[PDB]
């Protein structure tokens, strides 16, 4: 459960590069 | 209109798939009725739902013993990864480094993740509990 | 900090939500492997490697930075040497050598203690090529000199 | 070949646009803060063999995820059926073109890596290694079946053919 949360946090950090512009 | 399996007058068995490298047609119209269908006049229509199009397919030890071994291989106030660094610093002791890496892999494979940043006292309390 | 090579060698040798997600970035590892291929004048090349705890994936983690006039000069030296070699000397290599049913070769048993052959180098006469003689065939030349390159 | 190379250069010069401003991007700095990854220093040929065996293990896992037993992937990345297929087994063998595309990319990578492995065993000369690496990137389309999987890849071969002529 923790490992998928870590990969989801890294994916959210990758999406943070364009987060306020894309949505 | 469509032809059924009774309007074929003489289908037979499907014994062998191939011989001599030559594929054998199974003499029945089962797979043609699976792929497409017939009209009353004997023409054939083929279904065309192949979305992906698939360009290759078209043309073919107990855990307490592990803890006791790690407490044997750790000096106090030191992590497991630091012990890997110290034994690997050819290394000084290749055999004990190999043993420590094997115990680390046998503890990782049992579901315990992150065993590298584990101190000696925490593993001792884990063995105690 | 870093870790000795024998650990990750044992990791790759002996070997699932945590394991499955790490294989997503495999062509990125392919790209990082292919952009750092060694030059014809080098024999070996050491690179840093990121790796998973169970050996899922391995990256090269380095951008191949070269100095441009040195790079053009080194390739011109290779050009002259290969013209000289073809006018002097030819067996093209038999492609894929390793067969379909055998696994790829183990590095620790077959390459690890075998010394490599000679590379492709020009002669570099010590009278005229004196400003370039001490550094012309290094991996990253003049890296540890403070007078020419800004740092590491 | 001169006219086609100059045509592609004119197209790259004409379609040039400046990239969009963004936050600076670092993947492996995010990977390093994760405790599941470690760092070391290795040789290039050792990690080149680790990458190709990991790619073989990944494609083998993607084969044996869907409980397939009638396919076999060679170590040099060739996928072959073991028997003559049926109707439902071909429906259960429907992978995308991305699967075979990554398969041919790993095949190209294994050719490039094993060309160096044959060199550091003392079998071939560096003078012959430089020929061998030059033949691979010129004849990707003949050594691999990767042109069948992406058609736009036909642009990438002919350019490597054109640079083959001039040089």
């Amino acid at each position: 459960e923790e490992a998928d949360a870590i990969y989801a946090a890294l994916d959210k950090r990758m999406d943070e590069r364009r987060k306020e512009r894309r949505e | 209109d469509i032809l059924a399996s009774e309007d074929v007058e003489g289908q037979e068995a499907a014994t062998l798939p191939s011989e001599g490298g030559v594929r054998i047609t199974p003499f029945n119209l089962q797979e043609e009725m699976e792929e497409g269908h017939f009209d009353a006049d004997g023409n054939y229509f083929l279904n065309r739902d192949a979305q992906i199009r698939d360009s290759w397919l078209d043309n073919i030890m107990s855990a307490q013993a592990l803890l006791e071994g790690l407490l044997e291989l750790l000096l106090p106030r030191e992590t497991v990864a630091g012990a890997l660094r110290r034994l690997g610093a050819q290394p000084s002791s290749p055999q004990r480094l190999d043993r420590l890496s094997g115990l680390a892999d046998q503890m990782v494979a049992r579901g315990n993740l992150g065993v590298y940043q584990e101190t000696r006292e925490r593993l001792a309390m884990r063995l105690k509990g | 900090e870093d870790m000795p090579p024998e650990h990750v060698r044992k990791i790759i040798r002996d070997h699932k939500r945590v394991y499955l997600g790490a294989l997503k970035y495999m062509p990125h590892a392919v790209l990082k492997l292919l952009e750092n291929m060694p030059m014809p004048w080098e024999q070996i090349r050491d690179v840093p490697v990121l790796y998973h705890i169970t050996g899922a994936i391995s990256f090269v983690n380095e951008i191949p930075w070269v100095i441009e006039p040195v790079y053009i000069s080194q390739w011109g030296s290779m050009w002259i040497m290969m013209r000289r070699e073809k006018r002097d000397r030819f067996k093209r290599m038999r492609f894929p050598p390793f067969d379909d049913e055998e696994p790829p070769l183990d590095y620790a048993d077959n390459i690890l203690d075998v010394e490599p052959l000679e590379a492709i180098q020009l002669e570099l006469d010590p009278e005229e090529d004196a400003p370039v003689l001490d550094w012309f065939y290094d991996h990253q030349p003049l890296r540890d000199s403070r007078k020419y390159v800004n740092g590491s | 070949s001169y006219q086609k190379l100059l045509k592609y250069y004119v197209l790259n010069a004409l379609k040039h646009r400046p990239p969009k401003a963004q936050k600076k991007r670092y993947l492996f700095r995010s990977f390093k803060a994760t405790k599941f990854f470690q760092s070391t220093k290795l040789d290039w040929v050792e990690v080149g063999l680790q990458v190709c065996r990991q790619g073989y293990n990944m494609l083998n896992l993607l084969i044996h995820r869907k409980n397939l037993n009638y396919l076999h992937l060679d170590y040099n990345f060739n996928l072959k059926p073991v028997k003559t297929l049926t109707t439902k087994e071909r429906k259960k063998s429907r992978f995308g073109n991305a699967f075979h595309l990554c398969r041919e990319v790993l095949r190209l990578t294994k050719l490039v890596v094993d060309s160096h492995v044959q060199y550091r065993l003392g079998n071939v000369d560096a003078f012959q290694l430089a020929d061998g690496l030059q033949y691979i990137f010129a004849h990707v389309g003949q050594l691999t079946g990767m042109y069948r999987y992406k058609y736009k890849l036909m642009r990438q071969i002919r350019m490597c053919k054109d640079l083959k002529h001039l040089i």
